[PDB]
Order: C-alpha cells, then structure tokens, then sequence
C-alpha cells in the first residue's frame, strides 16, 4: 500500500522506507500529521471488511478444536495441566497480566508526565498540560 | 474503533488528532495484527528478562544498584 | 377593550429594547402580560409615596366612560328603562357562551374541584366570617 | 486537539414533527454534512470571494447520541490540518440556517446549534396605533 | 428537558410516568455530572394557590387564556 | 450512449418564491447532486436492504441552461460502466420527492421532473353530506 | 500520470505500457470505457488549471513579437 501527496500526487510514498522515517525524523506538526492520518485512511479502509471475515473464520476454527474462541487458542502455549502445583490454566493469565499492570502505572504516569512536559516545548499551543498526548507526536 | 479509542485514552493516555469512525480499522493497520500473530510474548518477554536479570547477580554478589550488575 | 381589533394581540408578546435584539428586562423575568397590565397600561411606580403625572391615555378612557354613563341616565329613569333591555341582557348569553368554551379546556373539572373542597380549619376564623357578610 | 473548534448540535425530532418523524440513520448525517459543505461553500463565495471546494468529506464528526447530538467541524478541502477556525463557521450558518431548517423540517428550537442564536426581527407593527382611533370612532 | 440534556437519553423515552425511575437511574450511573443538575420542584393543586391581587383577575388569567 | 437512462429537470424559481428568490448558481447544483444521491440512498434501503454509498460524483450532470433545465443520471459508486436504470431513478423520486421539494422551497409546480407525475391524494372529505344536515334544520 | 484499479487499488497503470494495450487490443466494452474515461479524469483534471495559464503567457509573449497571438 502506498500514500502520495495532495499538492503533487504522483510520488507516493511506501511506508517500510519513505512513510517511517517522516514520522521518525521530521518536526512539522502539519507533516506528521499528515502521514499518521493518511496512513489510516489510505490502507486502514481497505483492511477493515477484510478483518472482519478473518475473525469469523478463525473463531470456527478455534471452536471446532474444543477452544472456546481464538483468543483462548492462543493462551493454549502458557497452560499446565496436572503436575502438581506447577499447573496453570489458560485462564489465570488474563489476571496475572491485569494483576501485575496496577504496579506499573506509577512509573509509567510520571514518565508520561515527564515526557508531556517536554513535548510541549517542541510543539508550543498543540499539547495541553492536562491532557494526553496526541497520537502523531510519538 | 469506539473501544480502540476510548481504551487509548484511558490505558495508555494517548488521544488522536482526527475523529475516527466506523470504517476505519486503525488497529489493522499493524504488522502484527494484519499477518496474525500473538502479540503477548512482548509483555511477558520484558518481565521475564529482568526476574533472570535480578536473579542473576545476587549469585554474582553484586554491590549497588541493579543496572550496573 | 380598543386593545383589541388587532391579530398580534398587544399582550400575546414582549417588546424589544434599543438594541433590538433581547427583550426588556422587565418582560423578560415575568410574563408578557404582567408587562402589558404593570408597565404600558398603568405605568405603575413602585409606592405609594411616589406620584407622578397624569398619564393621558387615561384620562381619554376616564373621560369616555364618564361621557358613556352620563348619555344613559341623562334622565333618570324613562331613559335608563330603555338601555336595560341589552344592559341586563348581553351578559346572560356571553356568559354562557363563555361556560361552554370553558368547560372543555385542559384544567376544566381539574380546578373546579378546588373551589368546592372546603377545609373544615378556616371556618372557624372571624375574617372569613366577616368578608363573607359583607 | 480539535475540541476547542467543534461545534454541539442537538436535534429534537419529536417535538417538531410530534409524529410522522422520520428515523434518523446514517443517511441523514449524510444529508447533514452535505448541507453544512453547501453552507460553507456559499460563505466563501459571498463574503470573501474565493471559491473553495467543500465535500461531505470536509465536516468531520464525533460523539455521535441517541439524544441525537454530535460535534463537528470543518476542514480545508485536501489539506486534514486546516481547521476553519469556529468564528466563520458560526458566521456560514447564521446566514444558512433558514435553508438548513428546511432540508429537514426542523424550526430552530429543534435544530439548536448551541453557541448562536437565533435574533432576527423588530416589532415594527402599528403605523396608526389603533387603538386611539378606536376612541375617536365611538 | 434538563434530564436528557443531562445525560444525553433519547427524545421519548422520559415522560411523566416513568421520570423518578430515569432519575434514579441516572443519579447512580454518574454522581457527579448528576448533582451539578438543577431541577424545579412544582406540583399541580399548589399553583392554584397562587394569589390573585386586586383587580388582577380579569386582566392576567382570563387576558393569558384568551391569547 | 447515455440519453435513454436520463431524466430531464426544470426548474421554474421566479414563479414558486416570486422574488426572494435566491440565484442559481453551482452551489446549487451541488446541493441538487447531493439531494439526489440521498434518495438513491434511502431507496436501496428500505426497498433492496443493500447499502450502497452513493455520492454527489455519481449523479452526472448534462446540458445545464438559463430555463435551468438539465439532464441527470445515476452511476453505481465506482464503477462508471453501471447506469443505474432509470425505472429505479423514478422510485427513488417518487419516493423522496416531498423531501426534496424542500431544500429548495419549490412546490412540485416549479420542480418538474418531466416523466414522473405527482399523484397523492383522495377526495375522502363528507362524512355527513352537510346539505342535508342543513336541510332537517331549517 | 498513472492510473488503478476500483478493485486492486494497488496496481496502477502507466500510459505507454499498460494503459495504451488496453485501447488497442481489448474487445470488452467496459474495460474500454474504464480506461478511457479514467484516464481524463485522473490526469486531465491535473492539466486544466495549468493549460490555461499556458495560453495567458504564450498570448503576450507572441503579441510582444508583433504577432496578433
Ligand atoms: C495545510 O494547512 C496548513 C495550515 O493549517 C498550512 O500550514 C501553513 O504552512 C505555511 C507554509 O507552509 C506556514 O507559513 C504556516 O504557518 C502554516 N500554518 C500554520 C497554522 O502554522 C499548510 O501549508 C497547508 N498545506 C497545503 C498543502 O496547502
Ligand atoms: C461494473 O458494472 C458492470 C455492469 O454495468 C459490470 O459488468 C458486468 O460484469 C459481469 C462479470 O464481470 C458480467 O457478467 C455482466 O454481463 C456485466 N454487465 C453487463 C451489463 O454486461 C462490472 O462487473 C462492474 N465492475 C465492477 C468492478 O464491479
Ligand atoms: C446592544 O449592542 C450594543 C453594541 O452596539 C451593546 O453595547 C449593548 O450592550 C447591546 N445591548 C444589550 C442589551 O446587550
Ligand atoms: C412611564 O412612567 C415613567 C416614569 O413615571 C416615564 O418616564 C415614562 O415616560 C412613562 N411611559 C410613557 C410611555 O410615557
Ligand atoms: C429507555 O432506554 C433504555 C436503555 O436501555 C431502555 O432499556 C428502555 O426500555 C427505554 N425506555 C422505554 C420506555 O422504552
Ligand atoms: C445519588 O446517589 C448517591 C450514591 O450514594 C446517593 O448517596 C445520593 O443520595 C443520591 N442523590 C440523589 C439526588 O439521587
């Protein structure tokens, strides 16, 4: 899939060279927000109707296996089952994941609150300093 | 997408610039998420990696702070 | 009753102000028709200890109502006796054209009730007494 | 990020039509956005003299409701980062609102826009304030 | 009209009969945004109570029906 | 190669409005195309129970003149080898034609679609018959 | 100028391969008619605005040359 411009079209712009080194590199807010939302539109629009048939099919074909969906077929590589006290279902991940990310959000607001306070001296009147942080700056 | 971006704002503290509506998929616009893959070796990779880490240097008898074992 | 004769009926809407885009204060806090009563009709001060002028378009209703009662009693009976045939006559069938159109409103059997639900505590006062004797 | 230039809209179609309401699905917000291009499209050809080329595609919009509000606002034609600032939107639609009204039988109490008002008309009635020539009459 | 401005809850879905039951409902869902609501209290047979003054009968009620 | 699926419009504005009447200019037709592309939306709806998003580059426009008549038909959304049958066209209208009468303010007289006649309408009035009424009471 | 699918929107078509085989070969009406009416649409709508801008200049750069245009 590729994206080109609206003032020239005719250079368009992969992503794996081209559309990564704009959003890795560049410093115009108008630039990367270009890339980010045409990104979406242009290649995110065509991938929509075509996950929402991948997800059908992929179900039945975890239902059919005795799983309950996809998503319990995929934790099926962190289940033990009877050795005795090591066992572990595929069910306990889900918490311990939920479980061990409340321990996390300490750090992770500060760093966050770090970072926010340095973006908005690169970006002045873009980023407020009680908001989140808009997504095409990271 | 209403949950995509409403869970966004709320976990991650990260907003986007333009209203997205139901004929997007943002998420599929992912390596991982377009060519099927588990995505959840990378959070249990990174825990993994530091229990070892901290487990290892108290058999090296380390002295100070853990990031110079 | 010379307000009438006219479709925007002078006391169905408030009137605007020199900027002409928000209502009179006056109008705005209260109804339409307390401005009409209150403010363009009686121009009312706010005691009784503050007179002020005459207020013309008074005197004119003053004066024809006077003119008017003074055209039928010119003398005293003979003349009055001949005016009371529509006098006492109108409101008979006004009223009761005013009864029919009433009793088929929204509150009609609604708000008659409390006019005949009496409160056996009020009798008991001399002033009710006293304002119905007289 | 774009919540400063947004627009509220409200519409109460039960009140207005009482019955007979049409059920508002997606085709309208369709309606919607094409009438508000058409608004904007004559403000910039009848105030600034320019003529730029809005699109249904142009009117973005967000936190759609049963209660039937949204928000919305306006973009340059291919250009995502140019948002019409909010003052010459709410200039485009005083001037349209009596044929956006239309488009859907509403009557500006059922169409609230939230943010402009309605204002227009004096009661310049009487040139005879009838009433005294009712008193030289009788 | 307040409540579902409020809360943002369809055109016909609150009316008389069913008022206290959205209301409670919307109280427990979101205190907040709830409590900085401000209601009127008003019930019917206690605006019948409003006294008329002198000569103010047949020149505000009957003149405010009339139109 | 097009001229069998058309439908002729003629539109009459200083008879409906008088004066007031506004000037018609592209922001007009615009509005015109996008009218009609909601029709055809709400037509494959409530009739087929397809959704096709039809827009205001499918209905093509010919032969524009002072009289302000014109000829239009209708394409599938991208494909412009599919003209859509104008028998369709005509349910379509004949469906929303009350609805589009109005975003323009014409009155069915001075909006003539030339091959679509209005039709609504029986004279079911007397439940009485008031002559004879009229009769017992003198 | 290049040219792509409604379907594939990920193969575009230039005009000296690809676009002019299509004209002279096929037997299909409606790829015919796509290919013809696509390519005005896609890259003559590009050249207007600058055609007429052409003939401004060419105008006055042959009546400065004792020419009437
Ligand atoms: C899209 O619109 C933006 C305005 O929002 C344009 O950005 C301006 O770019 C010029 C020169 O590139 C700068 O002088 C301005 O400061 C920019 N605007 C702001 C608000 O800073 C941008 O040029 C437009 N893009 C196109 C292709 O026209
Ligand atoms: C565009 O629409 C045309 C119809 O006008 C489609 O052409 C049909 O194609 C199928 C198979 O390709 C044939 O069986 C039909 O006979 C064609 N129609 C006619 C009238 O002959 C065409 O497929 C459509 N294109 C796309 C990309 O959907
Ligand atoms: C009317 O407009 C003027 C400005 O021309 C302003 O000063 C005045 O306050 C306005 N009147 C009201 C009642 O707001
Ligand atoms: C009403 O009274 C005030 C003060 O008594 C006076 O200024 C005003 O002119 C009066 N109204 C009219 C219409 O004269
Ligand atoms: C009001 O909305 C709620 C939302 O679920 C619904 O359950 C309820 O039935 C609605 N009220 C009526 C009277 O239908
Ligand atoms: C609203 O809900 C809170 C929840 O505890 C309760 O304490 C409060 O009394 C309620 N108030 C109203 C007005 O419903």
């Amino acid at each position: 899939g590729k994206v080109c411009n609206p003032d020239n079209p005719q250079e368009c712009l992969l992503l794996e060279p081209g559309l990564n080194e704009i959003m890795a590199n560049s410093l115009d807010y108008n630039e990367r927000l270009w890339a980010w939302e045409s990104w979406r539109s242009e290649v995110g629009k065509q991938l929509r109707p075509l996950y929402e048939e991948y997800v059908v099919l992929k179900n039945e074909m975890a239902r059919a296996n005795h799983y309950e969906d996809y998503g319990d077929y995929w934790r099926g590589d962190y289940e033990v089952n009877g050795v005795d006290g090591y066992d572990y279902s595929r069910g306990q991940l889900i918490e311990d994941v939920e479980h061990t990310f409340e321990e996390i959000k300490p750090l992770y607001e500060h760093l966050h609150a770090y970072v926010r306070a340095k973006l908005m001296n690169a970006y002045p009147s873009y980023i407020s300093p009680i908001g989140c942080l808009p997504a095409h700056l990271l | 997408m209403k949950k995509w971006w409403e869970m966004k704002r709320e976990i991650v503290g990260v907003v986007e610039p333009v209203p997205h509506d139901e004929t997007y998929c943002d998420p599929a616009s992912l390596f991982h998420v377009s060519n099927d893959y588990s995505f959840i070796r990378y959070y249990t990779r990174t825990l993994y990696q530091f229990q070892f880490q901290e487990a290892l240097c108290q058999a090296a008898k380390h002295e100070g702070p853990l990031h110079k074992c | 009753l010379f307000n009438s004769f006219q479709e925007p009926l002078p006391w169905s809407d408030c009137p605007l102000n020199e900027n002409q885009t928000g209502y009179v204060d006056e109008c705005a806090r209260s109804s339409p028709v307390d401005y009409f009563w209150y403010r363009e009709t009686l121009n009312i001060s706010t005691s009784i200890s503050d007179s002020g002028s005459i207020q013309w378009w008074m005197l004119l209703c003053l004066a024809c109502a006077w003119s008017v009662l003074y055209m039928c009693t010119i003398r005293g009976i003979e003349t009055t006796g001949k005016a009371v045939y529509i006098t006492s006559t109108l409101p008979y069938v006004v009223l009761t054209i005013f009864l029919i159109r009433g009793l088929t409103l929204k509150g009609a059997t609604n708000g008659i009730v409390f006019l005949f639900t009496p409160n056996v505590t009020e009798l008991a006062q001399p002033d009710t007494w006293l304002d119905a004797g007289a | 990020p774009y919540a400063d230039q947004s627009i509220k809209v409200r519409i109460s179609l039960k009140s207005a039509l009482g019955d007979k309401a049409y059920e508002w699905n997606d085709n309208e917000m369709y309606l919607f956005r094409s009438s508000v291009a058409y608004a904007m499209r004559q403000y910039f050809l009848k105030v600034k003299n320019q003529m730029i080329l809005f699109g249904e595609e142009d009117v973005r919009v967000a936190n759609l409701k049963p209660r039937i509000s949204f928000n919305f606002f306006v973009t340059a034609p291919k250009n995502v980062s140019d948002i019409i600032p909010r003052t010459e939107v709410e200039k485009a639609i005083r001037m349209s609102r009596s044929r956006i009204n239309d488009a859907f039988r509403l009557n500006d109490n059922s169409l609230e826009f939230l943010g402009i008002q309605p204002t227009l008309g004096p009661p310049n009635q009487p040139p005879v304030s009838i009433w005294l020539i009712v008193f030289g009459v009788v | 009209l307040t409540l579902i401005n409020g809360f943002d809850l369809p055109e016909g879905n609150v009316t008389q009969e069913n008022f206290v039951d959205m209301q409670q409902r919307c109280n427990a869902s979101d205190p907040a945004a709830y409590a900085q609501l401000v209601f009127q209290t008003c019930d019917i047979n206690a605006f019948l109570s409003e006294a008329v003054e002198g000569t103010g009968l047949a020149f505000i009620v009957f003149t405010e029906a009339i139109t």
